[PDB]
RNA sequence: AUACUUACCUGGCAGGGGAGAUACCAUGAUCACGAAGGUGGUUUUCCCAGGGCGAGGCUUAUCCAUUGCACUCCGGAUGUGCUGACCCCUGCGAUUUCCCCAAAUGUGGGAAACUCGACUGCAUAAUUUGUGGUAGUGGGGGACUGCGUUCGCGCUUUCCCCUG
């Protein structure tokens, strides 16, 4: 199973089933798919109602979280891990 | 189970002769078949294999659904894999 | 089973729709026994978003809501086991 | 120490009318006499009547069965 | 405990408990014979 | 099959929250495995702010959210 | 037993937030934790889907109920890691 | 939003208005219903079970079991014995058999094509009662090592007997595995 | 230090890649010479299911030498990332006993034994993740109604367009 041991630590954003966006650090997973991210951040898409603008984001920054595999749906590699070279 | 056995073939007699003989008899007169979805949309296709999953393997399938005035919508697919979970009903030739 | 034709689809490209509306094409590089799919060099387009291109995504199966096989896929042999 | 199953096992011997709640519905509502029960809560009336909180109309179903997954709160008479 | 008795016939080893009616499981055969102890011996070759 | 650890809650005024918005509070008097709740002196608690108590009832836990002690345990 | 699962039995005691299906945000310090997930806590901070709050003393949500939680970052730190 | 408070402006519908299946008349194709490596087996299987019945068929009409030049002597006096060491000479099996009675006559059948020594013999006692005393205590003897197990011969006194090339017989120790334990004798 | 009787405390079952072809071994098949099949081996083709051998080949920099007259690719070595035919085991990290080859305390082969792993199947689609009440069902630009109004707006009723 290696396909999931391969990608471990690397800078994650998992798509949630509400249409939001955890991107962090995956650190573990489980055979339940329950996933461990450092440093994440939530990211959401709202709808625009008073007129053609561009969609607005809502940041918010969460820390070490863990998310559930069952409201995981999909996750995908935003970039490389934090380099811990200078 | 009622048979922990693991040469129980209580799956094979549900095929046979339980509700989910509809699916066999399908793929075996090659019927076609129409899927109410939780996606609001209809498959017609006929079938070629499913398990205890609900999971059935379609081809010539002709996804359809309606949006809103109320306008029609569909499509076609030869081949496609549907999901058991998000079947509502299921619909054989009545003919 | 069928889950083991599932994961016999390796190398393939098909398009999977998930039950939010979001359509996903690439080829498929492995499975489990829960039905999650790995893909890679694949492109996602999310409901009301614009395409995006992934060079990897490992998504779940209870989000999934149907697949799309290629035309000439062989059932009748690959269905055998 | 009494438990759902043996509260379930009274209020069938006492044969008395059980209201019960849907679930992710909260305006309709089905109250009938329990009849018996299995372990996957699916609950068996004599007769039934389906009332709903906007229009207030029993509508009578008599000798059905009801879902466990659909039930979501218990209520006497 | 196990008592190895070797048949007298079959030369098969078999077990005997106490009381048991002395008769080869394997043959039917009524001789036995007790096998050679385990006993340390030596004898100076004189 | 472990059960949750609610004998904290027992024998003390909660007030539950359901799937659908709902709300009832009651004195918990037993649990199970499954989350299967047995409160006495429930009150519905309907949206608005009228009250009815019915006193005896079951909750599936399958459909139980959330409980919260009034009496801090 | 699961690697998070371990994680937040190292991460009882502590302050953690917890969000559920229902969109409630639960903030405040644990006092048990179970390999279901099912978690307790005390004097929480609540914030609903509207964005109003109140005020809790001791409380109790089932495992399978919660969309995700939030731990200490210093649980990073853990010696499996 | 959260699933209850969701405004379903166009929830799930049915499928009333949407039967347009293809008409009766129009039937799929019969020959597309077959599989592979799943048929053909059946297929071998049936005819070598067929081809043999047919070949016993054939045996019973042209060999005659009771016209046997070997088998001489009262079939209740005779007596069966298998399982015997192919080592058991002629006279060990007298010496064996004698004890319960006087022995008219000895056969040791042997292979026709290879003469191998087949491992049963049929003997023919002076008196039915000694064949009937050797009936109970000659099953499970052993002779040069071997179990053997001893049955009155019904070949020619229990009607519709036959042998195992002819879809009779009795033991299992070739039959289906774990189903026939080999230490219970005949 | 051993066995026996009682109380107390701990614990989930089955297994060992799979589908064909086997003329040959074992089962020496209970009826006057016989089974087939099956079971446990050996032989023989594959989806290649994981590994070992890295020959050969692809991409690009470093070092040395060459002023060279070719028109059938090609100077030698080092580094980064790949592929890879043929040939071997049908797959175990650890432990125990018997026999044997042996450079004889090591290095190995032929046999099983029941012990932990989260390798698989069923309790696993019947409330706690591996089979749904998280459906996706919209948004915006012009004309086009009404109620309240802080004239920004909340709800509400129509047609044409871009967007998914
Ligand atoms: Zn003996």
């Amino acid at each position: 199973s290696s396909k999931m041991l391969q990608h471990i630590d690397y800078r994650m954003r998992c798509i949630l089933q509400d249409g939001r966006i955890f991107i962090g650090t995956f650190k573990a997973f489980d055979k339940h798919m329950n996933l461990i991210l450092c440093d994440c951040d939530e990211f959401r898409k709202i709808k625009p109602k008073n007129s053609k603008q561009a969609e607005r984001e809502e940041k918010r920054v969460l820390g070490l979280v863990l998310l559930r595999g069952e409201n995981l749906v999909s996750m995908t590699v935003e970039g490389p891990p934090p380099k811990d070279t200078g | 189970e009622m048979t922990p056995e693991e040469l129980q073939k209580r799956e094979e007699e549900e095929f046979n002769t339980g509700p989910l003989s509809v699916l066999t008899q399908s793929v075996k007169n090659n019927t076609q078949v129409l899927i109410n979805c939780r996606n609001n949309k209809k498959l017609l296709g006929r079938v070629k294999a499913f398990d205890r999953h609900c999971n059935m393997v379609l081809e010539n399938v002709k996804e359809m659904w309606t949006e809103v005035k109320p306008v029609n919508k569909d499509r076609y697919i030869s081949k496609m894999f549907l999901r058991g979970d998000s079947v509502i009903v299921v619909l054989r030739n009545p003919l | 089973k069928l889950v083991r034709f599932l994961m016999k689809l390796s190398h393939e490209t098909v398009t999977i729709e998930l039950k939010n509306g979001t359509q996903v094409h690439g080829t498929i590089t492995g499975v489990d026994v829960s039905m999650n799919t790995h893909l890679k060099a694949v492109k996602m387009t999310l409901k009301n978003r614009e395409p995006v291109q992934l060079e990897t995504l490992s998504i779940r199966g209870n989000n999934i809501r149907y697949f799309i096989l290629p035309d000439s896929l062989p059932l009748d042999t690959l269905l055998v086991d | 120490m009494v438990q759902p199953i043996n509260l379930i096992f009274r209020y069938l011997q006492n044969r008395s009318r059980i209201q019960v709640w849907l679930y992710e519905q909260v305006n309709m509502r089905i109250e009938g006499c329990i009849i018996g029960f299995d372990e996957y809560m699916n609950l068996v009336l004599d007769d039934a009547e389906e009332i709903h909180s906007k229009t207030k109309s029993r509508k009578q179903l008599g000798r059905i069965m009801l879902k466990g997954d659909n039930i979501t709160l218990l209520q006497s008479v | 405990q196990p008592m190895i008795y070797i048949c007298g016939e079959c030369h098969t080893e078999n077990e005997i408990k106490s009381r048991d009616p002395i008769r080869c499981r394997e043959c039917g055969y009524r001789i036995m014979y007790k096998k050679r102890t385990k006993r340390l011996v030596v004898f100076d070759a004189r | 099959a472990h059960p949750p650890e609610l004998k904290k809650f027992m024998d003390k005024k909660l007030s539950l929250k359901l799937n659908g918005g709902r709300h009832v509070q009651g004195i918990l008097r037993g649990f199970d495995p499954f989350m299967n709740l047995v409160i006495d002196e429930c009150v519905e608690m309907a949206t608005s702010g009228q009250q009815n108590n019915i006193g005896m009832v079951v909750i599936r836990g399958n459909s139980i959210i959330m409980l919260e002690a009034l009496e801090r345990v | 037993i699961g690697v998070p699962i371990k994680v937040l039995h190292e991460a009882e005691g502590h302050i953690v937030t917890c969000e559920t299906n229902t969109g409630e945000v639960y903030r405040g310090k644990l006092i048990e934790a179970e390999d279901n997930m099912n978690c307790q806590m005390s004097n929480i901070t609540v914030t609903y889907r509207d964005g109003r709050v109140a005020q809790l003393e001791q409380v109790y949500i089932r495992g399978s109920k919660i969309r995700f939680l939030i731990l200490p970052d210093m649980l990073k730190n853990a010696p499996m890691l | 939003k959260l699933p209850h408070e969701k405004h379903h402006n166009q929830p799930y519908c049915g499928i009333a208005p949407y039967i347009r299946e293809f008409e009766d008349p129009r039937d799929a194709p019969p020959p597309t219903r077959a599989e592979t490596r799943e048929e053909r087996m059946e297929r071998k299987r049936r005819e070598k079970i067929e081809r043999r019945q047919q070949e016993v068929e054939t045996e019973l009409k042209m060999w005659d079991p009771h016209n046997d030049p070997n088998a001489q002597g009262d079939a209740f006096k005779t007596l069966f014995v298998a399982r015997v060491n192919y080592d058991t000479t002629e006279s060990k099996l007298r010496r064996e058999f004698e004890v319960y009675g006087p022995i008219k006559r000895i056969h040791m059948v042997y292979s026709k094509r290879s003469g191998k020594p087949r491992g049963y013999a049929f003997i023919e006692y002076e008196h039915e009662r000694d064949m009937h005393s050797a009936y109970k205590h000659a099953d499970g003897k052993k002779i040069d090592g071997r179990r053997v197990l001893v049955d009155v011969e019904r070949g020619r006194t229990v009607k519709g007997w036959r042998p195992r090339r002819l879809g009779g017989g009795l033991g299992g120790t070739r039959r289906g595995g774990a189903d026939v334990n080999i230490r219970h004798s005949g």
